């Protein structure tokens, strides 16, 4: 060990700059003479990972790791390994390697800052505080160190220490602040105010001191919105009402279009009990802002007189109908969610009286806007023929509006006509090809109309077309979600339709002379193969949204240092909250539920087709053999044609690169080994570790914990659901019946778990569900359910129909009851349930 | 309705969805994260608001109302909709504004740069983008002390032209040939910003006849007079 | 500004123009006639009349620079003139004719001729009231429909100063 270290030191400068081939050549020349060099292998792994290679880089890194016994080597190798782990989404190993390097003897304090970022990604703040303290004591000439120390002491719990540190820093640097460093300083001041907020509590002297400090720093703080908000909060936490009212009036003068400021002023003034005071206040404020909308929308929520309410509604709808806004119904969208038989008749009467005095030629714009508003109002009131008549009259009057076509497509979708709606919306979109919202709506409605190829062809227009025949790669690079969700649902519907198709084809079973279904089977086989391939592609596309969220969370590497260098601690806390709440999105929950349903269906049908029927030799023959008719050449030609078609299909639906993911066909995802383990270690642990209290889907947790052998979690979730959302829901009774049928000794599980669940049920719910009817086969649970919770619930009936194999409570009677109970709903939902859910 | 507020990070993903329904030139998550964590006192958002309106009561009471499943029973969750932000709140538009930070070897003073302004086409023609731009310019002038503002506009989009050149009254600076991905020419506009002209209180009225009475907000006024229950001016 | 505005018809919104021929005079035009307008050798002039930011009028004309193999009608040929029945009696057609005459005068021309159906009297009187002159009588077999219907046509000319 003499010349190899010199060559490594002379080649390290190539990696330090912007050189890769010259360093790789030197590493190869070194390894050609001695292959047992750990530093050279560790550098070559990172060099191959930084240029594009993945397999060779991982192999070299694994070899370098295996060629290490103790923790006593050069710190450069450990630093390179830490960089590699940081670049390969490995935080624990990177932290361990950096700690081992710093424990050996490194004179580079900046490495400590790296740890201050790494642990900042895993939440380990106990050692992060010490790392920040060391990195601050190492260099005393940058405000980023002070900001990082303040943030670390505020997040942990050292509030007084952070206040003292900020005070000492401001005393030492009083007057030595440049111009560009003023704003940041102001931001820091605001952050200190936030710290003082944590020292506010309910003490009078503390709040007075915070108010005095805020009034003293007001001439120095540049941010005025947050300053005035904190001032109003302090005034509300004390007792001064006039000063708080003045602050809120100043905020309104700064920005009148804000419902939050108006609500806070209403709460501060204490006039929420009397209606005349609020009426006079809003009538006086209307003269100050005649062009706003909250001052005219909020007073429509506490009116009791019918004549006054009608007059206010008329004065609110007259300017909107005169100027013509594409959101008039939106302006009354939330009110319709809270009022109905009391407000909607008066609004309809006013609109009819206004329309009876208009003219289709003198005032065409108010005429068409009144027609659109009437169509919206009737569509909201479950009316369809009159809405279609109004939209047809509007199209005949002025066929140059996209909103009319959008409303027609929405009505046709609500009436179960998806294809006609897609056709009308495409025809309307072809009128002007410059808007993207209408294109996205058309693609979504085509995906909802069992039309995927045309939807993709329409979407492949505004996308960047380079190394692909369509724009699927561009749609995946712009970070999409709704498109994938809407396309996977169409794939699932098309796959479920094939089940009914095969059932109808097998119901004949070659009845008498039925050679038509026997002589024609190649097309059916090709259609089934295509449907299976698209179903696999759907499962492949499902593995994207969680991966996208993981990539978004991992891309916060340089942000931990940027938020401290630029001086944005409040933005850092906001980013932390955003990263913690990432797993609380509705689209994420929907995608996770769909993935769970798919995995459970795959587990079920795999365990069903594993050991069933008989004669495997007569079933594993398939085709590719016509006896004495050249079977080898025929099978070879068939395989060649299938491969040639699959290559073109994969190039058409190309989304992921070939060097990044080889599972393009998706055959390995639909035939995995442990689906439940993968779903728990990839899709469930994150949602379990990052979740609130009231926002928690108990149905998905119950479905996940049912088929694993753990019933205590099921009982806890059921108890929490009954305590939160009450006990008068059909879902509670359905889950209780499912649990009672699962605790039967006939089902192969754990007798101890069944016994403890039975004891818990007998101890908790003793006068709700008969727990002594598990031995009688004549007791019908459907009658008891419809007597207690009733048959009007749809979610409970859907859950009982989904879990009917393990709970024998009938089938035909349940289906008839569901059909009879679905009638007071919308036709499209009824059709979808009868076609797929039933 | 329309509610203007500051662009929070907890919704930027949904904001990106709005981009998918607006300008074709999309951006990655890093772009939006940088522009939302670098200067948060510039970019604003416009969403909806749903509050109470006579709960239960007695005058034509009905417990079978909608209210996004929040009245009686029907659980209490959020509707499956990527455009929603809260049970009764959805985003209708936003405006992203950045500051000059790249080196130019010329000592450029801190100026305003309007990055993007995207509002849903179905929710326009009622004062949204104009208010967002006014609030952004006022916040920049009050906090960052922006000397001027510079932005870009297209050509076929007559709405943006009427909003910037006509409504906001901006001055055209130069013409950039082939700037976007489609190879369409753009107009780079620039206007010197001031402090005594971008006040919101000076733009409370849309149009006027000739000589009206522009009333603003002075000191106290709402806590004066007497109780509106038995006075002279009590209805 | 004025409630009646003018705009130049682009290509992206060209699909809207084809819709006008289906809500004005049905059974007269096709699809290729509107598709070959902006397909990248006669000069074509397009104009879209908005009424309160709403597309209500359309004017598509063709310029014929030939004069050697032609009698006497060199000028702007008003081809498509689409005006909705609900958007009338507001000088919309008058503004369209004024814009057409302005574009004819700017192209060094002093003649505007238009073809009209023979079974329509209201439109004939409306175009005559502006200031047109009939050229002879009718033309035997000139208008061709979609399905194959044929009828006579009349020519109305005007001299531009």
């Amino acid at each position: 060990l003499k010349k190899e270290n010199d060559q490594f030191l002379e080649a390290l400068k190539l990696y330090e700059g912007k050189q890769y081939k010259k360093s790789l050549k030197l590493l190869d020349a070194i390894l050609k003479k001695d292959g047992s060099h750990v530093d050279s292998l560790a550098l070559k792994g990172l060099d191959l990972y930084s240029v594009g290679e993945k397999d060779d880089a991982a192999s070299y890194v694994a070899n370098a790791i295996r060629k290490i016994e103790g923790a006593s080597a050069s710190p450069i190798c450990c630093h390179v390994l830490g960089i590699y782990m940081r670049n390969t989404k490995e935080y624990k190993e990177s932290i361990k390697w950096f700690t081992a390097a710093l424990n050996n003897g490194s004179t580079n304090k900046q490495i400590y800052r790296d740890l201050a970022t790494l642990q900042s990604q895993i939440g380990d703040f106990k050692n992060a505080l010490v790392s920040r303290k060391k990195y601050w004591e190492a260099f005393l000439g940058y405000r980023a160190n002070w900001t990082s120390l303040a943030v670390a002491q505020d997040v942990n719990g050292e509030r007084q220490q952070a206040i003292n540190t900020l005070s000492q820093f401001e005393k030492l640097a009083e007057g030595k602040i440049s111009d560009s460093e003023k704003y940041e300083h102001s931001e820091c001041l605001m952050y200190k105010n936030d710290i003082m907020y944590k020292a506010a509590s309910d003490n009078q002297d503390k709040l007075q001191n915070v108010l005095k400090h805020l009034n003293d720093i007001e001439p120095c703080v540049f941010d005025k919105f947050g300053l005035l908000e904190r001032k109003a909060t302090i005034y509300m936490k004390l007792g001064q009402l006039k000063d708080a009212s003045i602050v809120y009036r100043t905020l309104i003068k700064r920005n009148p279009d804000n419902f939050k400021y108006y609500k806070l002023l209403e709460v501060s003034l204490g006039i929420q009990g009397d209606n005349k005071l609020k009426k006079a206040l809003y009538g006086k404020l209307e003269q100050f802002y005649p062009r706003c909308e909250p001052p005219k929308f909020i007073p429509l929520t506490f009116l009791q007189d019918k004549e006054e309410l009608s007059k206010k509604l008329r004065e609110y709808v007259l300017p909107q109908l005169e100027r013509g806004v594409p959101a008039t119904f939106s302006n009354v969208k939330p009110l319709y969610q809270r009022r109905k038989s009391k407000v909607s008749p008066l609004l309809e009467k006013i609109v009819l009286d206004y329309l009876s005095g208009l003219d289709p030629t003198q005032d065409p714009i108010p005429f068409i806007w009144t027609n659109y508003y009437l169509s919206q109002h009737f569509l909201f009131l479950k009316d369809f023929p009159k809405a279609q008549e109004y939209i047809d009259a509007a199209l005949d009057h002025t066929p140059t509006l996209v909103e009319f076509y959008i409303l027609k497509a929405r009505i046709l979708k609500h009436l179960g006509l998806m294809d006609t709606a897609a056709g009308i919306l495409e025809e309307g979109r072809q009128l002007d090809l410059q808007d993207r919202f209408i294109n996205c709506k058309t693609v979504k409605y085509f995906l909802r109309a069992n039309n995927i190829d045309k939807a993709v062809e329409v979407a492949s227009l505004f996308t960047k077309n380079d190394d692909s025949v369509n724009g699927i790669k561009d749609l995946h690079l712009v970070e999409a979600s709704w498109f994938i969700v809407e396309q996977a649902e169409a794939y699932y519907r098309l796959y479920l339709d094939r089940k009914k198709k095969l059932d109808d084809l097998a119901s004949l079973k070659k009845e008498v002379e039925s050679d038509k279904s026997e002589q024609i089977a190649n097309d059916i086989k090709e259609n089934q193969w295509l449907v299976r391939k698209y179903k696999g592609l759907a499962l492949k596309r499902f593995n994207a949204i969680p991966k996208f969220y993981k990539q978004f969370e991992d891309d916060q590497l340089d942000f931990h240092s940027y938020c401290m260098r630029k001086g944005t601690p409040r933005a850092y806390l906001e980013m932390l909250e955003w990263g913690k709440a990432l797993y609380t999105k509705p689209m994420y929950v929907r995608a996770m539920k769909e993935a769970s349903k798919l995995y459970f269906q795959m587990h079920d049908d795999r365990l069903k087709r594993k050991s069933d029927s008989l004669d495997e030799n007569s079933d594993e023959i398939q085709n590719n053999g016509q006896n004495s008719s050249s079977q080898k050449k025929k099978a070879k030609k068939e395989a060649a044609a299938m491969n040639k078609r699959k290559e073109t299909e994969a190039k058409s639906v190309a989304a992921y690169p070939s060097d990044q993911d080889n599972d393009v066909f998706g055959e390995k995802l639909i035939e995995t080994s442990t689906p439940m383990e993968d779903f728990a270690t990839e899709f469930y642990n994150n949602y379990s570790m990052q979740v609130r209290e009231d926002e928690r889907d108990y149905i998905l947790d119950f479905e996940f914990n049912y088929r694993i052998g753990k019933l205590a979690l099921c009982f806890a979730s059921l108890n929490k659901f009954a305590k939160r959302f009450g006990t008068t829901s059909g879902l509670f009774g359905s889950m209780a019946i499912v649990l009672l049928h699962a605790t039967r000794n006939d089902t192969p599980f754990d007798p101890i778990l069944k016994k403890v669940v039975t004891k818990s049920l007998e101890k908790e719910y003793s006068e709700n569900f008969p727990l002594n009817e598990i031995s009688n086969n004549s007791f019908d649970w459907l009658n008891f359910y419809q007597e207690k919770f009733g048959k009007n619930d749809i979610n409970g009936l859907l859950f009982l129909y989904r879990y009917r194999d393990d709970v024998p409570i009938g089938s035909s009677n349940l289906k008839e009851m569901i059909i009879s109970s679905l009638s007071p709903l919308e036709p499209h939902s009824q059709n979808e349930i009868l076609q797929y859910y039933l | 309705p329309i509610n203007i507020r500051r662009a929070t990070i907890n919704d930027i993903i949904c904001m990106q969805n709005a981009n998918l329904h607006n300008l074709p030139e999309n951006y990655m998550m890093k772009y939006y994260m940088y522009h939302i964590l670098s200067w948060p006192e510039a970019s604003f958002v416009a969403t909806t608001t749903t509050l109470d309106c006579e709960d239960s009561d007695e005058q034509d009471e009905n417990d079978k109302l909608e209210l996004t499943l929040d009245g009686t029973n029907d659980g209490r969750t959020i509707k499956l909709d990527p455009t929603y932000l809260a049970p009764g709140e959805k985003l209708v538009g936003y405006v992203l504004v950045k500051m000059n930070d790249d080196p130019d070897q010329q000592n450029e003073p801190p100026n305003g740069h309007i990055t993007s302004l995207s509002v849903m086409r179905t929710y326009r023609r009622m004062g949204i983008a104009e208010n967002l731009m006014r609030q952004a310019l006022f916040a920049l002038r009050e906090v960052h002390q922006a000397e001027y503002v510079s932005l870009h506009v297209r050509q076929s989009n007559r709405a943006a032209l009427h909003l910037y050149r006509d409504t906001l009254a901006f001055e055209v600076l130069s013409i950039e040939k082939s700037y976007y991905q489609d190879g369409e020419d753009a107009y780079a506009m620039k206007k010197v910003l001031k402090l005594e002209e971008l006040q919101i209180s000076n733009f409370t009225h849309r149009r006027l006849k000739e000589n009206e009475e522009k009333l603003e907000d002075d000191l106290e006024s709402d806590l004066l007079e007497d109780i509106i229950k038995q006075g002279v001016n009590d209805i | 500004r004025d409630i009646c505005t003018l705009d130049n018809v682009y290509a992206n919104n060209l699909g809207m123009l084809t819709k006008l021929a289906h809500v004005t005079v049905p059974n007269l035009y096709q699809d290729a006639f509107f598709s070959a307008l902006f397909a990248e050798k006669d000069v074509h002039f397009t104009q879209m009349a908005y009424y309160s930011e709403i597309p209500v009028g359309g004017l598509v004309a063709k310029l014929v620079p030939k004069k050697q193999n032609e009698l006497s009608l060199k000028g702007i040929q008003i081809e498509f003139l689409g005006v909705l029945p609900n958007y009338r009696h507001k000088s919309i057609g008058s503004k369209l004719l004024k814009f057409a005459e302005d574009k004819c005068s700017e192209c060094h021309q002093h003649n505007v001729f238009v073809y009209l159906p023979a079974v329509d009297d209201l439109t004939k009187q409306w175009f005559i009231a502006h200031g047109f002159e009939q050229v002879g009588e009718t033309v035997n077999n000139f208008i061709k429909g979609v399905n194959g219907d044929e009828q006579d046509a009349i020519l109305l000319k005007k001299h531009i100063s």
